[PDB]
């Protein structure tokens, strides 16, 4: 029928998660030199 | 010598019942020490309430060492051995080579009781890792090193069914579920090598007086070779349960036998060469062999990112089919009342902060921020303690009738899914305290209850773990209470004990059999494979088997 | 419906699978950028360096804990450090600010961790090897060495101390 908008949203969340996560810990690793 | 015609006409419907039930026992024991360890990191010393409640137990660490082996190694592999065998069977209908599929269970057992004895003694109280130089008992590295070998039989038995079917059906591709259990089983040999290597060529002789020392750079380089892939082992079976059984539990269909076949392909090629991710903090291994694994490691993430979409898209078709409203109406539509559905979906949920942390973990240098802190046991709880665990815990509520016959009473069901909702709630919170504590630097594996002002900036998350321990405790008891009623009730309604296995249909297209037909040269890959294990661990297991510097063992407990 | 939406469930798959490799590369980029600056000073030194544990608290750099610090450059100081079952040697290690510190840790005994609370200094120490790391404490304080790798019952208690002076 179309776009699986739902699954797009599910993989949209994993993406903000897989980022906020990676991204904050990059900050933490640079704060620590 | 049987009754239930059920087993006289399929007896591996039992070589599967036991493997499975040795498995959840092993869970019950371990997952006990857990509520207690939670409270530890909650900064609360409940270990004397424990010490006397099982005075066979000496140190906090005697526990973690139980909690580790039994849960990560025992319960998981035993579950890989119920599902990753018995499924390929019923999909080909063929009877697994029932002898070999029975030297398996008996093996497992003695290996388990061999390595239990010293373990409930204190003669191997050396963490799930059994890292050299701390030495263990002789009975530890045999037991364990017997237990693991069990799976090898299994590899046969499956590879066995795989070729009786290839040939009794010549030119028809491999079925989907067997095609999982094939590349999955073939992926485990090419991994296990490592730890079998380090058992044959190291732990065993030196566990037996046959040298006075182990080099640990290799004893722990060789151990991660197995050490990674293994989790994928821990994991891929419930990907299978999730790819090919959740959809139709949801009232949907896997929407691509191809995309699933590709996952499992990519898992074979990539779960074996990534071990140095474990070794970032180890020295003696070069920065580039390091860096070479960090990217491979980010690659193996490409199967799980995909499994995500395929499953979401898939829950959703199913969700709409059953009245699926607007942008999230699909969620509210699903079988939220059936734990075979809820257990893995809650699993898959917090599998989001799961993999994300994973991708931190593997991003080479970032590992220095989190390596050996609460962060890691927080990360794996999301993964094994929870997706894997709940996917198996929840796979009782349909695979258990289908293997005994006691169906699930609307008592049991509605218990089935409180157990499931606390474990998941428990795991989330625990997860938050653990990841946070770690970010503050609480080390892991540490009886921090007993150096109880050392970690004062971890106040409020320590509260989260307290909260967690209580909740998982309830949850675990509630679990015991309820596993026990469905292999104990003396109902025996055998007809749905022959319901064949709720496999989904498989939303099939045109651009299948090109691609599908590409990933079926099992062979070409099973070697593209090897070439990879070799190219990566090749260079080091040599700058290394050449500077064998072993040192003597110890026993600081 | 169903065969309209598998000519759509695979397209999106690479809408997605493309993106995911895109995103995963920005990562190996950013990972190497780190591998460019100082920061990756912390990476265990890779080229091997075998030594003996039963005799290291006997001869060689590791037996007199106050010979630990040794100016090995214009701006560098080396600290030979000893993580042993249930403490570190020296305690405190004293070292300068602005100054590149090459740590070279090792064991008389079991594997240990040398985890410098507040820095990126985090590194396995195997009885048999010389875990070599370099770090530039740009800021005075006493820091806390944390053992973060099980070595039997002493472990929750195994801490050391760094003092980088002004
Ligand atoms: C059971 C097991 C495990 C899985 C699976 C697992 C996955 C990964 N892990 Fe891990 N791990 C590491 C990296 C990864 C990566 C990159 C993956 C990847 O496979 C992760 C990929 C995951 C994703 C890419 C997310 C996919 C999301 C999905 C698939 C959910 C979709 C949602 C749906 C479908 C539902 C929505 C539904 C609705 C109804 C709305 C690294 C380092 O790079 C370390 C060591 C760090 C250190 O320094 O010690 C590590 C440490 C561990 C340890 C500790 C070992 C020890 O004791 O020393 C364990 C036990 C463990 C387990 C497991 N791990 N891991
Ligand atoms: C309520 C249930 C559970 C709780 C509360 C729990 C909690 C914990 C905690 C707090 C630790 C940290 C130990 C430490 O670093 O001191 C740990 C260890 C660990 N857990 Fe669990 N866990 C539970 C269930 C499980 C399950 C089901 C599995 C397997 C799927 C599992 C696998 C592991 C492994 C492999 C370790 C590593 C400990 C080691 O040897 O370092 N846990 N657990
Ligand atoms: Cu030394 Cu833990
Ligand atoms: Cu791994």
């Amino acid at each position: 029928e179309e776009k699986p908008k739902g699954a797009l949203a599910v993989i949209l969340v994993l993406t903000l998660t897989i980022l906020v996560f990676w991204l904050g810990v990059y900050a933490v690793f640079f704060a620590r030199g | 010598s049987e009754i239930s015609r059920v087993y006289e006409a399929y007896p591996e419907k039992k070589a599967t019942l036991y493997f499975l039930v040795l498995g959840f026992l092993a869970l019950i024991v371990g997952s006990l020490f857990g509520p207690f360890q939670a409270l530890n990191y909650g900064n609360v010393d409940a270990y004397p309430l424990l010490k006397r409640l099982l005075p066979f137990v000496q140190s906090y660490y005697q526990g973690l060492t139980l909690h580790g082996v039994l849960n990560a190694i025992v319960f998981t592999q035993l579950f890989a051995q119920a599902i990753m065998v018995y499924l390929p069977a019923r999909e080909l209908n063929m009877r697994p080579n029932m002898g070999l599929m029975w030297l398996s269970w008996w093996m497992a057992f003695i290996g388990l009781v061999v390595a239990a004895l010293p373990l409930l003694a204190n003669e191997a109280t050396v963490l799930y890792t059994f890292y050299p130089p701390l030495k263990g008992h002789w009975a530890f590295y045999l037991g364990a090193s017997v237990f693991v070998l069990s799976t090898w039989v299994s590899i046969y038995i499956v590879l066995d069914l795989w070729r009786r079917w290839k040939a009794a059906n010549p030119g028809k591709v491999t079925p989907l579920v067997t095609y999982m259990a094939v590349v999955f089983w073939l992926m485990w040999f090419l991994a296990s090598l490592g730890l079998v290597l380090e058992a044959v060529l190291f732990l065993l002789p030196w566990s037996f007086g046959l040298v006075e020392g182990v080099d640990p750079l290799v004893a722990r380089t060789l151990f991660w070779w197995t050490g990674h892939p293994i989790v994928y082992f821990w994991l891929l079976p419930a990907y299978a349960i999730i790819y090919t059984i959740l959809p139709k539990q949801a009232g949907g269909r896997l929407v691509s036998d191809p995309m699933a076949r590709l996952a499992f392909l990519l898992f074979l090629l990539l779960s074996t060469p990534v071990g140095f991710h474990h070794q970032f903090a180890d020295p003696g291994i070069d920065p580039t062999w390091k860096m070479i694994h960090s990217v491979l490691t980010l690659f193996v993430a490409v199967p799980s990112l995909m499994t995500a979409f395929t499953v979401a898209a898939s829950l959703e078709f199913a969700g709409r089919l059953r009245g699926g409203r607007g942008l999230f109406g699909w969620i509210r539509a699903l079988p939220w009342d059936n734990p075979a559905f809820v257990a893995p979906v809650l699993g898959l949920l917090g599998f989001i902060p799961g993999g994300a942390g994973g991708i931190v973990n593997a991003s080479f240098t970032l590992d220095y921020v989190v390596h050996n802190t609460a962060w890691v046991p927080g990360h794996f709880h999301l993964q094994v303690a929870s997706l894997v665990t709940l996917t198996a815990m929840g796979s009782l509520y349909w695979l258990l009738p289908n293997l005994t016959g006691k169906p699930i009473s609307d008592a049991q069901r509605r218990l089935g899914l409180a157990v499931v909702w606390l474990w998941f709630l428990g795991m989330m919170i625990m997860a938050v305290g653990l990841h946070w504590a770690g970010l503050l630097n609480v080390p892991r594996r540490a009886y921090i209850a007993q150096v109880p002002d050392a970690y004062p900036h971890a106040a409020v998350p320590m509260v989260f773990n307290v909260l967690a321990g209580i909740v998982l405790l309830v949850a675990l008891l509630l679990f015991i209470y309820g596993l026990f009623s469905v292999l104990l009730s003396r109902e025996r309604k055998p007809e749905l004990a022959e319901a064949p296995l709720p496999f989904a249909e498989v939303i099939s297209g045109p651009e299948d059999r090109r691609l599908v037909l590409a990933m079926d040269r099992i062979g070409f890959w099973f070697a593209v494979a090897a070439i990879l294990v070799v190219l990566a661990y090749g260079p080091t297991l040599v700058q290394l088997f050449g500077h064998l510097n072993p040192v003597p063992g110890w026993r600081l407990w | 419906d169903q065969h309209k939406a598998h000519k759509a469930i695979l397209a999106y798959e690479k809408g997605w699978l493309a993106f995911s490799l895109a995103m995963l590369f920005v990562f190996i980029a950013l990972i190497a950028y780190t591998l460019a600056t100082h920061t990756a000073g912390v990476i265990p030194a890779g080229k091997l360096e075998r030594v003996d544990p039963t005799t290291v608290r006997q001869e060689g750099p590791w037996a007199d804990p106050a010979q630990a610090v040794v100016q090995t450059g214009p701006n560098q100081y080396t600290v030979y450090v000893l993580a042993f079952a249930f403490g570190y040697q020296p305690n405190p290690i004293e070292v300068p600010q602005g100054a590149e510190i090459v740590f070279k840790i090792t064991s008389p005994d079991v594997i240990h961790g040398f985890h410098v609370e507040g820095t990126n200094i985090n590194v396995e120490v195997l009885p048999g090897e010389v875990s070599t790391v370099r770090y530039t404490f740009k800021r005075p304080g006493e820091y806390r060495i944390i053992c973060n790798q099980y070595c039997g019952l002493g472990h929750q208690n195994m801490f050391g101390t760094i003092v980088v002076k002004e």
